[PDB]
């Protein structure tokens, strides 16, 4: 079962250049019967394909883009690299690689965030939300966390190290008005185990490298 | 180049029901084609190759046909699991290109936001700001909207929304808004609360509190 | 003296009329044809010959090739085309390849490959049709004792006169026999070779062959047996040829009996007619001499045949000759009666010089009986004992 | 003397505290600002300026094409394909034609034939923003009467401290009116040609466009627009480009107004202020001197001006100069009490020479009252009337 | 060179029914086929170009189908008129070549034959020759045989027959047989006589007569 | 509504050269839109293409006859003509003349039977077969019509100038050993017209020139 993992999500300056590195797991991109490629998707809807690659070397280019990316090999260490030159803010999008069998790509990454702006990156702030006065109810408890003022997205929110899953909800983030997104994670669990069970909420904005636990307590 | 067309765009489904998708490549692909899910925050997943090849792993649902310019992938039996958007993608002369993307919503019956509300927390008050969350959680449809009182004085400013998408277990909606206040307006005001008006939801439901 | 020997001999004997006598003949046989007062000549069919045959159909064992060539195609660019697939005198081979960006195609497919070659034949063998219209049947008729004549016979044309030199002429009529000749066999010629082959092993022959003669430029059928295509790149595929196949055809051949074709025909062994010959113009010499006069010896002491009969060879020390030799079977000694007969009937010397040499073949009775030469008191006699009945 | 014809012409009074003064600001206008024991400055919003627009579109009304290639393919063959479809510089078009033996194809059948064509621009049109940031206003101030300062003043940049020689210095802070100012045009320019248009009107122009400034090189849009390609030939296909446009949009530009660029900004007429403007470091002559003692006499008669006040033009015939003035207004004249007030407040002479001439502007009262110019005996008085009511 | 299958061979079918014929050419070529019709003693007739169009003046029963290299010919409600083998046909690379045909006959009741007898005219008797006409007429199956009697001693030789094909309107056959004697041997007998035995015949049907 | 017709059906020795001729009325022939082709059909059944032709002169011929085949054009007589050469027993067949409409053949001819052999033609002899002794029946007679030792094929027969169509069956020609083919006609018809009503046989032997009509009366 091969995996595919692009470099973390990140910040560029307008007209600099974008530099990601995806690395292969589960298998060996020393390999005759496969292409290697790289796939971007703009906010909208958007999916577009931005090039692929040989392990010997030789590159295939979209003829939209060829003037601008560079695609390049590494067999030795498992991995490519992608390099998009004079950037702008039309080349903001979530860029993924893939593994190209044949005309199609049966294999993907989960995908990396590229922000092109003037600014610099800010952590975020995390914030417990419990229940107030009056915290009792019938049989339903609803535990949140609150994510504030990070720049730029992605933050990642996960509950008890990944292992509540069922009743999550984390919210897409919201630009407030002076950049700086926040987004808030909400949970659903019964409220007579509200005092003998855990639980904590794991954010971690990755270009900030920022990670912190968070426990919900009334 | 070659430009693909999908239709239909949007498309709103029931668990149970036989969906159809159509695609359509203006040159001759005879049968290299392939169809991909994408679920919301996630990857695509390669579904079909070959215009017609059933891809390992994948549920015996989905299947695909076609030949020439126009394919077809239907869907048997959809799930509410199948929330995404589904592309047609070709290679033709060294160049990849895909479809624009059918995007499918799934249909049930109504539900009604077990609304929430949180206050800010001690953190918050001490750095500065005040953030309250009024919380609307798994109902159906989209459509529902938020008031925000202060003292029952409709303030207006200062709320920002977020939705969820449906979920993939009870396809249900979720909604998050948010009053942004520097923390003197917050001490000076003591009774807060938002309104919930939705469709399943009789008469307005509200929640407040105060310090 | 001739079919003496002959193990398959047979004895005809002559009508009252004194013209129909009917034979058989056996290739390898012989035929003594006796008649009232007549030359008692022998005919043999000797040789069965064929020519003129038509050919069936001509295989080849050895191949070459030229101008080899190849067209592709990527996936949707339709088929490939070579001028020369349409062109019979040439093998082709078409086959879809995995194509990619490996091989110069913007497409990962099947894509359409065809390969031609131009197939000549070097050697060629060829099997030939055997009908009743090419035979060809010589017989020889023999005065027993210019005096043998040799006629060849056409089943188009049964007849025949063979002429002897004093003797008349005789004049042979036949009908071919049915089914005691040839038509499931092919003369296969090889490289000078000759053979009899079964017809129909002869049309499941794995190898290339054209149905007619030698005609325009020969159509060859089923190149492939000799040509096969060896594995196909993205753009080329390899053609080749087995080469010579003479020796699978000579170790084919293992029962096969050989003939001979000195030139344009060719001669075999059996054979069977059947002869209405007529005798009319048949004589004994057309004058009558007198009789030996002087002393006979008996050189050949006499010795008996296959068929009873007997065979005595003398020397006549006299120079009456052209003289008539009285030779005869007597039982009585006292008066001459003939018994049993001669089957050189009439037996004449014609050497006019002193010691001639004649020899005599005698049909004896059965029991005890006299061979009698000579006439007088200087004649000689030799006993004989013949067993059996009738 | 300023503003004294102007039609569209403001009276601001100072407070009682000195400071603060509002007044709001017309191109084509003019504010009068009189205060306590202070020189009474005119100000006039004169120009409005912009630049530095940030192109939004341009568009190409002159086209050329060359290296033309066209593809083409029998039925069964595929679509045809030229390196230059996917080069967004080269315009194209792929149809399908009929297909047969008379065009060189094995079969008759509809086949894909496409044409292609690299698109230049020879002449274009540009599209450029109106945006606050962009304006420029060109404020003048004139002491009533070195004495006049222009000052400038951005959006960005509302206030300008505008110098007066020995009057000190009057700090001007604006902003810009919220309804009265352009939002829905740009400066459309042609060929050094320049007007303004409604950016509505200038989306929906169908010429080829491309977004940005002068990038990399411009990826044209909507090609077709000056490019069509001519029926189907069988192997080809012919493609002309429809030439200059220039004529089209001069018609197309019916009511347009046209404005000035002498340079790299564009000047138009109108525009719109307020301003509080600061006096406290506005002072009259920091000396005092003594009252001009010999005669005057008035050049012009007194005369009205648009707004009630009257002018008048004297000619101090003594060298006391620099001295002050004595001009007022009386009703009693025995004596001497003031009427009204002075426009042209405190008078000075400056000039040393001989004759120096003066205009001085008054504001009578309404009804009867004397302009009284000069102190002693042979100071002179003219009569002066003055209709209407509070 | 392209060579066409077609299946299958041989059918019998009865009217009413719906036959389906299919053409299969070794190359693509896309549409560019036909179907032709040729009944006995005639010309082929022009049924369907272009793989599904219909040509003018060709009943509405025939239709085609097909692209590519798989191509069907469709006969609704057949008809005792539409005996006839019917032939695809394509053209590639300046060659024409049609395919090895369908053959089509017709299923129907069955029938017994309406046998005669027909002696030698004087103008044969009078030339040379005699020739005797045993004459059957209209029945079904095609299977059925014949016996010359010359005064009841069944002759084998000198006999002959002819086969007629489905006639269009009933779909029957007939049958001609011909016994060919020299006159003299027509001038010894009297008595001649042909003996039909046939499934349709509850026992030989016979004919016969004298000078 | 176009028409083709060509040249009467003949006979040909071995190695000589065929030559046909198809006439076309109802419609042009210098027109642009059609091609204008051979076709041959041996007996038993298959259709083989010979070669096509434009009005201008163009010709296209199959490769597996060029070297024997020359087709020309007259457009002066709204003709064209075929001609093989060196000619066998394996060129006998019922050849065709079509209009091609481009890529498929839209109207044919009649056809004509092409027979190749060291032989001489021979006309045929027509003998009438009416009810013998006894000619009474229940309500139906046959009658019919002896067409013996003709060659080469064919003849055509028909009744009453080819006005009686519902009763007729005209039998396939068999070959008896001598050559010369021999095939009858016969005809049903009521009784009560029989003999109140006239009936003849046409017989029509093209390669001998043979017209020749029989009464048929008891």
């Amino acid at each position: 079962q091969v995996q595919l993992q692009e470099s973390g999500p990140g910040l560029v300056k307008p007209s600099e250049t974008l530099s990601l590195i995806c690395t292969v797991s589960g298998g060996s991109i020393s390999t005759r019967d496969y292409y290697w490629g790289w796939i971007r998707q703009t906010p909208g809807k958007g999916l577009e394909w931005i090039g692929s690659i040989y392990y010997s070397g030789g590159t295939y280019y979209s003829p939209s883009l060829k003037s601008r990316v560079t695609i390049s090999v590494d067999t030795s260490k498992n991995q490519f690299s992608l390099k998009l030159r004079s950037v702008t803010a039309a080349d903001t999008a979530v860029y993924y690689c893939a593994r190209q069998w044949g005309n199609y790509f049966d294999h993907w990454g989960q995908g990396s965030l590229v922000t092109v702006s003037s600014a610099s990156t800010k952590g975020p702030s995390v914030f417990p939300l419990a229940p107030s006065s009056k915290s009792t109810s019938g049989g339903t408890a609803a535990l949140g966390c609150l994510v504030k003022d990070y720049f730029p997205e992605p933050v990642t929110v996960s509950w008890n190290s990944g292992a509540l899953t069922s009743g999550v909800h984390t919210f897409p983030a919201v630009l407030q008005s002076s950049g700086l997104y926040s987004l808030s994670s909400v949970v659903t669990v019964p409220s007579s185990s509200l005092g003998t069970q855990t639980y904590i909420c794991n954010v971690n904005h990755k270009p900030s490298n920022t990670k912190v636990d968070k426990r919900v307590e009334p | 180049d070659i430009v693909l067309t999908q239709s239909p765009s949007f498309l709103s489904a029931s668990v149970g029901d036989r969906v159809t998708i159509t695609c359509r490549a203006s040159q001759g692909i005879d049968t290299y084609l392939a169809w991909y899910q994408q679920k919301p925050g996630k990857a695509p997943k390669l579904l079909i190759y070959g215009a017609s090849t059933l891809q390992s792993g994948v549920p015996s649902r989905f299947s695909g046909s076609g030949s020439g310019t126009e394919f077809t992938l239907t869907i048997s039996s959809l799930q509410p699991e199948d929330f995404a958007t589904y592309y047609c993608q070709q290679l033709n002369n060294y160049h990849f290109t895909f479809g624009p993307g059918t995007k499918v919503d799934i249909k049930r019956t109504v539900a009604a936001p077990s609304v929430f509300i949180f206050p800010p927390s001690d953190e918050q008050l001490k750095s500065g700001t005040a953030s309250v969350v009024c919380l609307l959680n798994n109902f159906y449809p989209r459509e529902a909207k938020v008031q925000w009182k202060v003292d029952n004085a409709l303030q207006s400013g200062n709320s920002q929304e977020s939705v969820t998408e449906q979920d993939s277990k009870d396809s249900t909606y979720s909604l998050s808004s948010t009053l942004t206040l520097s923390k003197a307006d917050y001490e000076k005001h003591k009774v807060y609360a938002c309104e919930v008006t939705h469709q399943g939801l009789s008469s307005p439901v509200t929640k407040s509190f105060n310090r | 003296i001739r079919c003496i020997g002959v193990s398959n001999r047979d004895f005809v004997e002559g009508m009252s009329g004194g013209t129909w006598v009917d034979v058989v003949l056996e290739h390898g046989g012989c035929v003594t044809v006796m008649a009232q007062d007549k030359p008692t000549v022998d005919i043999e069919l000797v040789t069965t010959t064929v020519s003129n045959m038509a050919e069936v159909r001509s295989y080849c064992y050895e191949a070459s090739i030229s101008d080899m060539a190849s067209d592709s195609r990527c996936p949707t660019q339709g088929e490939a085309y070579l001028d020369k697939q349409s062109d019979t005198q040439y093998v082709c081979k078409r086959t879809l390849v995995d194509r990619g960006w490996g091989n110069g195609c913007g497409l990962f497919g099947k894509g359409s490959l065809v390969t031609c070659a131009k197939f000549a034949c070097s050697k060629k063998m060829t099997g030939k049709s055997i009908q009743p219209e090419n035979l060809e049947y010589r017989i020889m008729l023999s005065v027993h004792g210019e005096n043998r004549a040799k006629v060849e016979i056409t089943p188009n044309s049964p007849r025949a006169e063979a002429t002897l030199g004093g003797f008349g002429s005789l004049g042979l009529d036949c009908e071919p026999r049915t089914g005691l000749d040839f038509s499931d066999l092919y003369y296969l010629t090889m490289n000078n070779k000759h053979w009899l082959v079964h017809k129909e092993w002869f049309h499941d022959i794995p190898l290339p062959w054209h149905a007619g003669a030698d005609t325009g430029t020969p159509h060859w059928n089923n190149k492939e047996a000799l040509v096969e295509f060896k594995d196909a790149h993205a753009k080329r595929q390899t053609v080749v040829v087995l080469g010579s196949q003479e020796g699978a055809v000579h170790t084919a051949l293992a029962g096969a009996l050989e003939a001979e074709m000195d030139g344009a025909k060719g001669r075999l062994s059996s054979g069977h007619l059947k002869c209405r010959l007529k005798m009319d113009k048949l004589r004994l010499k057309g004058v009558s001499y007198s009789l030996c006069t002087a002393a006979f010896t008996f050189t050949k002491i006499p010795a008996e045949t296959l068929h009873g009969t007997v065979t005595v060879e003398v020397q006549y020390a006299g120079t009456d000759g052209p003289c008539k030799v009285p030779a005869q079977m007597a039982v009585d000694m006292q008066t001459l009666t003939p018994v049993g007969r001669l089957i050189t009937a009439n037996p004449v010397i014609t050497e006019s010089t002193e010691n001639s040499k004649m020899m005599l073949e005698l049909d004896p009775p059965f029991g005890d009986s006299y061979i009698v030469i000579g006439v007088g008191e200087k004649k000689i006699t030799h006993h004989w004992h013949r067993s059996g009945s009738t």
